Formats: structure tokens, sequence, C-alpha cells
RNA sequence: AACGUGUCGCGAUGGAUGACUUGGCUUCCUAUUUCGUUGAAGAACGCAGCAAAGUGCGAUAAGUGGUAUCAAUUGCAGAAAUUGCCCAAUCUUUGAACGCAAACGGCGCAUGGGAGAAGCUCGAGCCAUCCCCGUGCAUGCCACAUUUCUCAGUGUCGAA
RNA sequence: UGCAGAUCUUGGUUGGCGUAGCAAAGAUCUAACGGAAUAUUUUUAAAUGCAACGUUGGAUACUGGAGCGGGGAAGGAUUUCGUGCCAACGGCACUCGUACACGAGUUGUUCGGUCACUGAGCACAACGUUACACCGUUUUGUUAGGAAAGUGAAGGUGCUCUGAAAAGGGGCAACAGAGAACCUGGGAUGAUAUUCCAAAAAGAAUUGCAUGUGGGAC
RNA sequence: AACCCUUCAUGUGAGUAUUGAGCCAAAGAAGGUGUCAGCCCAUUACAGCCACGGAGCCUACGCGCCUCCUCAAGAGAGUAGCACUGUUUGGGAAUGCAGUGUCAAGCCGGCAGGUAUUUGUCUGCCAAGGUUAAAUAUAGAGUAGGAAGACCGAUAGCGAACAAGUAGCGUGAGCGAAAGUUUGAAAAGUACUUUGGAAAGAGAGUGACAUAGAACCUGAAA
RNA sequence: AGACCUGAGUGUGGCAGGACCACCCGCUAAACUUAAGCAUAUUACUCAGCGGAGGAAAAGAAAACAACCGUGAUUCUCUCAGUCAGCGGCGAGCGAAGAGGGAUUCAACUCGUUGCCGAAUCGGGUCUUAUAUGACCUCGAACUGUGGCA
């Protein structure tokens, strides 16, 4: 039921990132999907990592 | 009660018995020297009692109760089991009332049970 | 293991800290979770949705007995929301009450005082 | 009162090949086209039901 | 042609899912349900089919409510 | 085709996670009855419509 | 000869019979015994470490709280509570369904909050556009305006 | 409360019988590899392990653009992709599969819908009728014996009063009518793309709001 | 212990059964436990004991204190009646009711008294406004519980002893099954050797019995 | 300019709507069938349809029976009685009431009207531990009549 705007503010506040994009689609089960771009400024795979991957 | 006339209703409320039903029912005399000396002709069966098997294959075999299994009506004893084929050694059940008790384990739970049990006069 | 003993003496603002610092563990064994981590540590899942459920359960409580406090004054009775009024049934509440039902007028309680009811026995 | 009669069933009537006897609606459940409502008919009516007074 | 060849001719739908009752019986091009009668205030009961009422009557599905007052007026409203 | 309510759509995502079978540790609790999942359906045997 | 026929012993195919029965049917009795706009009955979608159906529950989601009892649950994990009863709570989308609609998880008005990476002021404060959330807003009828609200009539009278 | 028959009911079994057949849409051949499906003998080579399956190369031939080509609507809803796999199923066969099992896949300011139009039409409100609304009217400019406008032109005050004019309640009905600001390239996939590409964005654009500065006017 | 004889090996599950001794009974009651149990377990009682108990009901209309309170006229009007029409009743020259027309009396009143009319007596009541417990129903209802039965016993009994108003069928209103998981006291549910791609076969093993091997008691007929 | 009458808009506090429906109350309302045919009759003032409640509902306190040596609200039971009551192509068929023995029962009250009074009444606010059958105020409702006595 979330949007796009609500989707990028949370990510914001729980992993402290600047986004550039977000895409999302509905998955066939009835689960949302979304891609999340970064801003050049931070990277990925450091986060990716801090998270635990 | 869950004895009366109707024995359709009697043996539907013993085999749908509620965990803390089915632990009044799965009670076992005590030896005799526990009896002089409580006053009480049986109790319930819990972990950690040592129990003394009265009837069946095991009989005159003694053991430490190591689970109360409920669901299955029995109890499991340690040295009392059976070589599988592959030679694991699994627990055999027995039931409750083919067995008594020879030593009990008391907390304040226990000892307050055994007082409000004991048949004595004043 | 909050405990709900524990839990009594807080203030909201303390709760509040509580129940954010809670949901950041659960949300970090979620992500574990897909990193299929050993059972040990899905055994706290458990753990803390119920202490995130015994902190809701406490915040709701304090407000409720403050709301009914703030409206327990007379005159505000025709304010107060009706989710903090008694819910007995639908047929109980347009019933006659106790000082509705029993009303009679002056000419029966005249006749009732002149005509007692009595205890008599015979032979 | 009702036992063996909670059915809408009916007869086939002649020139089907099949014996007279009311046969059950419907299809898709090998139920259907059985026979019923009679006392020699298997999940059908006894003969003169037991009543009560 | 009444019969194999006219079975390909059929191609919409004239009834689709309900939003009151859940069953395919609601008629697209009238706009009403032929199960339940929405938007009808009041849904369907007839006497001649004791068989259809007794599957749609109360009992048939969870009692969300129903069972916690049942219990509140055995126990004649219980509280602190 | 390509259009669907979402509404719809969620209905067939529940009709697609029920298409499981029976897990294998289930058969083995104590008083089990289930062998095999007698609600499976496949696309071409039976059509849910909707 | 072979095919074919018959009898006895044994073996296949099939699921009758008997013994079992936590099911049905029928009659009788006792209650602090009878739902809902304070949103019911029904309908949909979700929730367990492994969980399809069924059961229980509702984002506090196989449960939170109280009480009695007193050590388990059990297929494997996992830990070192479970069970019965019940006051306190939570209670998703709908439905009489009631802001307007509807094969749309759509669109408003008023009010109160929240986040905010442009901009401004001196790393914080104020934050435009955009976005999120709570509450109120159907129709009809009754009573009141208790500081006695605002009106309409070539209806009946009536002063300057 | 006793069964041999009711074109009796429900299950099971049965000769016919390894029989009738499995004959429209032209058709396959060869070598190598794969596969448990061979080149299988004790009691020279042929006369004692037949028949059949997939991929690749080569040959032959068919569809013949009104196609066993490439995209959509209705309908279907995971049949899509990779890996494994042959019990049952594809009326012959299978090592193949739209079968079975386990995991994956559908990315939009500009595409379709909607925000936001009317049509053949529908029927909430209002009114009337009916023992009973679950009945009737409701686009020939248009509801209702019918008081359904809550909008605000000029003007005054200050940096917020008074009032001109406007007849005919509220909705729905077109994924082929009206309307609608984006195009190519890619080494960007196993499967999505006018939806993904990030500093030499492979790039080049068009449009909706808010702002701040430079400039013209109040 | 299977054509006959001889020799060598194998085979009896669990004592609620049998016998002999006792004991309890204000309790002999019918459920469970590896076979038939008063004394193995749970039960079987007040001729009882504890916790919680907001409102409600009952008790010299329970019991104190303060406040309050108390101790000549008339009688139901578009009503009753009557006519026509219709319906209903055992109600018959009209039992009740409905539509329309007409429409009272009360200084010798009105209604009823089961054959129509006019007149006179007698008897009983006093319409056209309202409330009211108990004794009665529950002929496909509910919430909690109890008592049972000369009833049925898996093609029977509810359609449903089971993930049953389920699977499945129909555009729809609707229709609607089959199916006892009844192996064994206990999974002790067949390790390991060998042939086979596998499925399985031949041995071995558990169990008193495997011709009790897994939808596994008994296992008929065609 | 101001009253009264009639009628609107808004605001504050409330109620109705749906479900269940075995039994109960009001309406509407068949045909198969029987008559060895069939039309009045019967099935039946029943099934189907519409509306409305409860733990029961409905009824209930004489404009009642009777014709006696008189009973005394309602409901139910046995009986009266398949009736030498009665209705009916007087065919098929249909069909009650008073009385008598019982269950229950401290069971009965009231408005309007007539006579004597005439806001003593209702709503709202404040006070008394109190939304008192109490007290005080109220250019609020009510004299086109709320209350009290016989
Ligand atoms: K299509
Ligand atoms: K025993
Ligand atoms: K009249
Ligand atoms: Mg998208
Ligand atoms: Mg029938
Ligand atoms: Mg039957
Ligand atoms: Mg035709
Ligand atoms: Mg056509
Ligand atoms: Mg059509
Ligand atoms: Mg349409
Ligand atoms: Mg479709
Ligand atoms: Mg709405
Ligand atoms: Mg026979
Ligand atoms: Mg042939
Ligand atoms: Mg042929
Ligand atoms: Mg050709
Ligand atoms: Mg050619
Ligand atoms: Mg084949
Ligand atoms: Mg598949
Ligand atoms: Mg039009
Ligand atoms: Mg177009
Ligand atoms: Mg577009
Ligand atoms: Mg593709
Ligand atoms: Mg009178
Ligand atoms: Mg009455
Ligand atoms: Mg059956
Ligand atoms: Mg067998
Ligand atoms: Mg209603
Ligand atoms: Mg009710
Ligand atoms: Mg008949
Ligand atoms: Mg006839
Ligand atoms: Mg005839
Ligand atoms: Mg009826
Ligand atoms: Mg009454
Ligand atoms: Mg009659
Ligand atoms: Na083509
Ligand atoms: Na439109
Ligand atoms: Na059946
Ligand atoms: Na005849
Ligand atoms: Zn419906």
């Amino acid at each position: 039921r979330a949007n796009k705007t609500e989707i990028k503010k949370a990510i914001r506040k729980l992993y402290q990132v600047k986004t550039v994009k977000v895409n999302t689609l509905i998955r066939p089960d009835g689960l949302k999907k979304a891609y999340i771009r970064l801003s050049a400024s931070y990277d990925a795979l450091d986060t990716a990592n801090k998270m635990g991957l | 009660g869950i004895k009366c006339r109707n024995r359709r209703k009697a043996r539907r409320a013993h085999f749908q018995a509620p965990s803390h039903v089915r632990r009044i029912l799965m009670s076992a005399p005590l030896s005799k020297e526990l009896r002089a000396k409580y006053n009480v002709r049986s109790m319930p069966v819990r972990k950690d009692d040592e129990v003394r098997v009265k009837r069946g294959k095991f009989k005159g075999r003694e053991g430490r109760v190591t689970a109360c299994y409920r669901l299955k009506w029995v109890i499991h004893i340690d040295k009392v089991s059976c070589e599988k084929a592959n030679g694991t050694t699994v627990p055999v059940g027995v039931h409750t009332s083919n067995v008594e008790i020879t030593k009990l384990k008391l907390n304040t739970r226990r000892k307050a049970i055994l007082e409000r049990k004991d048949r004595s006069t004043k | 293991i909050v405990k709900i003993r524990d839990l009594k003496e807080k203030g909201k603002d303390d709760l509040l800290k509580q129940l954010s610092e809670f949901k950041k563990e659960l949300s970090q064994l979620r992500v574990s979770q897909q990193m299929n981590v050993g059972a040990a540590r899905l055994g706290r899942i458990r753990t803390i949705r119920k202490g995130i459920a015994r902190i809701m359960t406490v915040l709701n409580k304090n407000e409720r007995e403050n709301l009914r406090k703030f409206y327990s004054d007379k005159k505000l009775r025709s304010a107060k929301p009706k989710t903090l009024r008694a819910k007995l049934t639908h047929r109980r509440r347009l019933a006659l009450k106790a000082n509705e039902k029993n009303r009679k007028t002056r000419r029966q309680l005249r006749m009732a005082h002149k005509f007692p009811r009595r205890i008599y026995a015979v032979k | 009162r009702l036992s063996g009669m909670k059915h809408s069933a009916e007869s086939w009537g002649t020139g089907r090949a099949v014996a007279r006897i009311p046969r059950i609606h419907g299809g898709g459940t090998s139920m259907s086209g059985a026979g019923a409502f009679g006392n020699m008919c298997r999940g059908g009516r006894m003969f003169a039901p037991t009543k009560i007074f | 042609t009444k019969g194999t060849t006219s079975m390909g001719q059929r191609h919409g739908r004239t009834h689709i899912l309900c939003r009151r009752c859940g069953r395919n019986a609601y008629h697209v091009q009238w706009e009403r349900c032929a199960a339940c009668a929405y938007p009808r205030a009041q849904r369907r009961r007839y006497n001649w089919s004791v068989k259809a009422i007794k599957r749609r009557r109360t009992g048939t599905g969870r009692c969300r409510y129903l069972k916690v007052v049942h219990r509140r007026i055995r126990n004649h409203f219980k509280t602190d | 085709g390509r259009f669907k309510p979402l509404a719809i759509k969620k209905k067939y995502a529940k009709k697609l996670k029920q298409n499981r079978p029976v897990p294998y540790w289930i058969r083995l609790r104590t008083g089990n009855r289930i062998k095999w999942n007698e609600k499976r359906r496949h696309w071409r045997r039976t059509k849910l419509h909707y």
C-alpha cells in the first residue's frame, strides 16, 4: 500500500542515504518490490555490507 | 467426574481431556515406605521421579522418569529402551498405572500438595 | 524480557524510546532470516514481538485512564466519546432505568401508605 | 421426517432404456442420475417411517 | 449448427464477482446480484428453498462479535 | 490479456500460493491423517474463471 | 494330438461378513439465557522457525493482560512455560454502510498533526510545491436555540 | 424379521477379444555424440539382443506473405525462464514436454486507464401510487406545488463590510468516438523494456507545479 | 506339527483368567490400564472447605443517620344502526368484517336474550380511549449446561463418524458426492550382504504371529 | 416598527435503517386432490408472497352467561361432542358454545368526561456529597389547559 514518496523517505531515515530514483512493481504473488538507485556520493556495495549481505 | 452412565459421553471426555486434566489422570501409587511416611495413597507423576515397573515386559525394572508424554498417555524411563535396526536406542513408553513411585522430587508446591492430601485426624 | 511489572513505573517518553529501540532488532532479525542464519537467532524473533506487544498494552492503558479522569467532570457527560462509555447492548441502553420504571403518582403513594401488605397466619 | 427426501429428484420417463425410478439432477458428482426417493434405492427413504405417536 | 458449432460463438460473460456476497452472480449489464440482490438493502430469502437459507444463515461464518457478546451475557457483564 | 483489476490480481495470487504440496514433517506428527493435498489445481483441468 | 470339460491342494482379483464406534436420531429438564450506527450477520485479504488445507487470531495477528492450577511442548528445531476460565485491551478491506463513486485498492471539503535533500535566518531553526496520517461531513424524524440564532409571506392586526 | 427375476438400486466381475480398429492436412535419409536402453551366447564373422529415443553437421522435401510468419482485444492465469527428473499423463514412442520438482522473472513525469468529455441509455434524491416498494416518472433544455445558487461585478475600510448578476438537485455509462508533453542506440537479460543506461548519464528533447537571482514595468 | 517310519532342530505375548487366602463398603458407578478389575488409576460425599464477587435479584416491604413526602351533575358520534355489494362462519329471513350511500338516542335511554315484522312486559349488562404477572407454545431458532433410550451401527443413522455444504457441476437461480488412516501392546515401520539404471528380486533382522509390511484386523462370492 | 399565525436555514443532543424468524401477531392467498365425470362444495380461511415483536407473544377486568335453589376478568386441560346442535348439488363431506371436575390466582388499575381549584405542571441553569417527586431563578414551553382533590 506504500507509494514511492514514502518509500524514499523511509530509506533515508533507516540507512542515511540519498536516492535519485525509485521504481516499483507488484509481484504476481501480491508482494511489492522496489528498485532504489543511490546517489554517486553513496556506495550501494558499502551500504549492503553494512546491513549484512 | 468423567465416569457416568453414558458410555459415549464418558469416553469422549477422557480422550479429549486438556493437558491439566491429563496430569491428574496419569497418577501412580506410592510405595509402602512412602505411604507410611505421608499417609497418601497415590500422587500424579512428574519428571525426575524414581519409579519401579510392576506390570508388563519390564517387570521389576527401576529408573528415573525422563519425560511425561501427556499427548501419548505414557512416561519415559531411563534404561528402559529398545534398539532400532541401525543401532540407535530409543525410549519405550509405559503407562503410569503400571508402575509405583519410590522416590519423590520435592519442592514448596509439592510439599503443599502432600499436606493437603494427608488423611489424618484433628 | 521487559516484563510487565517493570514497565508500570516508566513514563510516556521512556516507553516510546523503548518501543522505537525494539523495532530495530526485529528489522535486523528479518534481514538475517534471508541470510539463513542459525536457528538460535530465529528464537529471538518471538521474544521481540512479545516485548513489543506488552509495551503497546501499557501505552494504551495509560492513555485511557487519562481520558476517563479528564471527562469524569460533570456537565461534560454529553461530550465524552462513545468508546469510553459502557457498552452493554443495544436493548439495555434504551430500556427504562430504575429511577424511571418505578415512578408513581401522588395518589398511588397515598394509597400504598393507607393499605400496606400484612402477615397474618391462621388458627 | 425429512430423511432420505432432501433431493430435487425426478423420473426420466420411458424411452431412455432405464427403469422409471426417480433420479437425481445435476452432474459432475457420481451421484447424478442415481436412483432416489425409493425404499429400494441406496440413500433413499425407508418404508413406513416410524412416528412418535 | 445449434450444437457443437454454436458453442464457439459464446464470447463475453453475463456475471462477475459480487462485492457483498462474493459469488459469481453480479449481473454486469443490469448491475445487480442474482444471489443476494445487492445493491438492495435486504438480501434474498425465500421459503421455497430452505436448503439455500441454511447455507447462508448465522453460524455458517465466523461470528466474530456474537461470540464475545454471548460470553458477556453469560457472565452478566462482570467488570472492574 | 494485459488488463485486470487489482482485486482480481490478488485473488489469483492467493490461489497460486495455495497450489503447494504438503510439507514432509507434517506426516510424522502424532495422529496425523493427511497424506497428500486433495485441493491441487491445474490450469488445464479446472478453471477458476474470475 | 492339440483345444476344450470336470474334481482336489495352493495362489491371484475383490472388498462382503463379524467384532469394534470421540457419529446420528428421538424424548425430558435447569438458567442473573436472546444481535446491530458504541457499526451486526455475511464476504475478502493476511498472521507460526520450518505451516498447503483445517483450527485460532487481526499489523499488539496459532496472540497482549488478569486469575486459578503447578512443569511442560513435542515431528524436528528452539528455550530452561503450558492448560482451564475471565474482567483490561488490540481489532486489516468491506457490508444496513452513511462525504462522492466503483470490473478504479479512485476522487473531495473543513480541521489538527508528521516528514521534508529547494529557499531563507543565524550545524541548528523557519520550511514553498509534492507526499502521509487522525477526526468530522448521507437521508429522515423528535427536542432545544435557555447569552433565547438568522429569516420569508398583496396571512391577521397594528404605532411613528 | 427370511429374496431369483420389479427395462429394480449401489459396487465388483465378465464372454465378445488381444477382436473392431489407432487410414484428411504429401516424407523422410545419413554419420557422430548422448542414454541403463549394447556389438548382452559356453550349452570366427551371418544363419542366437530385435525394435525404438534426443542434439549437431549434411541431404531431401513442405508452408508459399488471405503463411505450421510478427504483434494485440475477449477468454485463460504462471502455461514464461534455468536446473534436475521419467512413477502417472501427452489413446504408438520418448532420453522430449504446455508433465513432475526446486528456485527465478513483469521497473514509466511522456505508453493504456484515471485525474477530466459527452452518446444510445441507467436510476439516487424529490413526488405520487401500492394492504406491502422489491412500483412509476426522471434529455423534446433537462427533477420536484417547486423556498435545492453558500458563488461574489463595481464600491468602502485596513495592508476587511455592502452587495450587481447568474432559471431548471446529485451521479454513472466508450481500454476502437472526443483527449493525450519522448525519440533513436546499447556488450542492458536465462527470462522485461519507447519502462533499464549516471558524469563524456550513449545521449538529444518536450511539458506541470513551487521557488531564488539578473533584467523591464507597479 | 500333513503319504508312512526313524533321526536332528524349532514353537507358546501381556495375568482384569484359574486356585487358595484376605480386606473395604453411608463408597458395588457403568471410564482408563497389553484378556473378563470394589481393593492399579481416575471416580463415587457433604447425611463439607477455600479464593473472586462491579452492577442485579432475594432477606421483620434486611439494618443505622441526614433530607423529602405522606398518614348536584356527568360517563368516549360520520360512532352504533340501516340499504346495496363482496367475503367469512356451524350460525340457518343474514355469525364477524370491508367499501360506498344514508346516518341516531340519551323529560318514558342504549345493547344482548340463536325464525322475519309491529306493539307491551321481564332478565343481564353499559360500546365507540389505555396498562396488566401466573397457569400455555417452541411443528427444520439460538447461548451455556445436564438426564437419558427395548433406536441406527459405515450402501444404516443427518447430505456430512474423515481438511462436508468440502471436491465437483451450471451463464445463473441452484445442484452436490465418494471416503472408518480398524498395522501392531509398543514403530520395535526391515540396519547390513548380494543382482539390478531404477522399480524391485534373493538373503538377513524386529516382533508371540510379517500369509500383521504401511491407507497393512477379519478377508466371502462372481 | 412591532406583535401573532403559517413556513424555512443552520447549530447542539438523540433515535430509525440490517440480521434472526422454530414458536407468535397483521395482511395477501392457490392448485394438485375428493366428489368414482364436474361448475357450487372439498383440499383450506392451508402452501408459496409482504410486513412486525418477545423470552414467550396474543388475550384480559363484562354494552358476559344463563332462565337456576342462579354464576362472575383472561389463558390452558379433561369433558361437553364426531354431537338423535347445526351447515351441505341435504351429495361427498363439514362442525362449535354455556354448564361440570381441575392448573393458576394476597389481581387489579387508569385517561377523558362531571364538580371544586387554576401553573401549584414541564424543560433549562445553580445549590444541597444529589442531571433529588427537594429549594431558588428563568420577557423558555404551557390558559386552544399541564397538574391536585373527589
Ligand atoms: K488477449
Ligand atoms: K494398570
Ligand atoms: K358509520
Ligand atoms: Mg508501474
Ligand atoms: Mg422436499
Ligand atoms: Mg438414509
Ligand atoms: Mg435452442
Ligand atoms: Mg452472437
Ligand atoms: Mg447482455
Ligand atoms: Mg455497463
Ligand atoms: Mg478474466
Ligand atoms: Mg460510501
Ligand atoms: Mg441377494
Ligand atoms: Mg487388427
Ligand atoms: Mg477409420
Ligand atoms: Mg501444395
Ligand atoms: Mg511449394
Ligand atoms: Mg502413450
Ligand atoms: Mg506444473
Ligand atoms: Mg442521454
Ligand atoms: Mg480513443
Ligand atoms: Mg497516456
Ligand atoms: Mg518475450
Ligand atoms: Mg359509555
Ligand atoms: Mg394489551
Ligand atoms: Mg452415509
Ligand atoms: Mg488383511
Ligand atoms: Mg427490521
Ligand atoms: Mg430476536
Ligand atoms: Mg395430497
Ligand atoms: Mg374427480
Ligand atoms: Mg378430471
Ligand atoms: Mg407461509
Ligand atoms: Mg402483552
Ligand atoms: Mg372448513
Ligand atoms: Na498467419
Ligand atoms: Na464517465
Ligand atoms: Na450419503
Ligand atoms: Na378417479
Ligand atoms: Zn451478491
